């Protein structure tokens, strides 16, 4: 669990 | 016994099984605005179910008001209502969190809840 930022995070 | 307050194993049910029908009663560790853009602001929590913490929780937009408003603050427990998960494309999953309700305020609980450790995902 290699923690997800934020610039991929809204990607839905 | 205050980790007996919090649904222990929820996360990995969540993550692992995909179970979404649990109501699951988490503390929140971490909240923190996601770099966005022009559009209303998002909101990403670190939070414990007692056993493990997990930093991929998102907060629906119309959840916005109880950050803002600071009833939905790091320290709080909460029990979850409604929420989804989404898959990226990398993998990692995104558990979006779309109604709770504030069980217990922060300046009420207090402190981190037991020692939960982080997910491994």
């Amino acid at each position: 669990d290699n923690g997800i930022d934020d610039a991929y995070f809204l990607e839905a | 016994h205050m980790v007996g307050q919090l649904s222990r194993g929820a996360i990995a049910a969540i993550m692992q099984k995909g179970d979404t029908n649990i109501k699951p009663i988490l503390q929140v560790i971490n909240i923190r605005p996601i770099t966005t853009g022009n559009s209303p602001p998002r909101y990403r929590l670190l939070m414990s179910d007692g056993l493990n913490t997990l930093s991929s929780f998102m907060l629906a937009t119309q959840l916005n008001p109880l950050v803002e408003e600071e009833q939905l603050s790091s320290n709080c427990v909460c029990q979850i209502h409604r929420f989804i998960v989404n898959t990226l494309k990398d993998g990692r999953r995104v558990v979006i969190l779309m109604e709770l309700e504030v069980l217990k305020s922060a300046e009420a609980v207090g402190v981190k809840i037991g020692n939960p450790v982080p997910y491994n995902e």
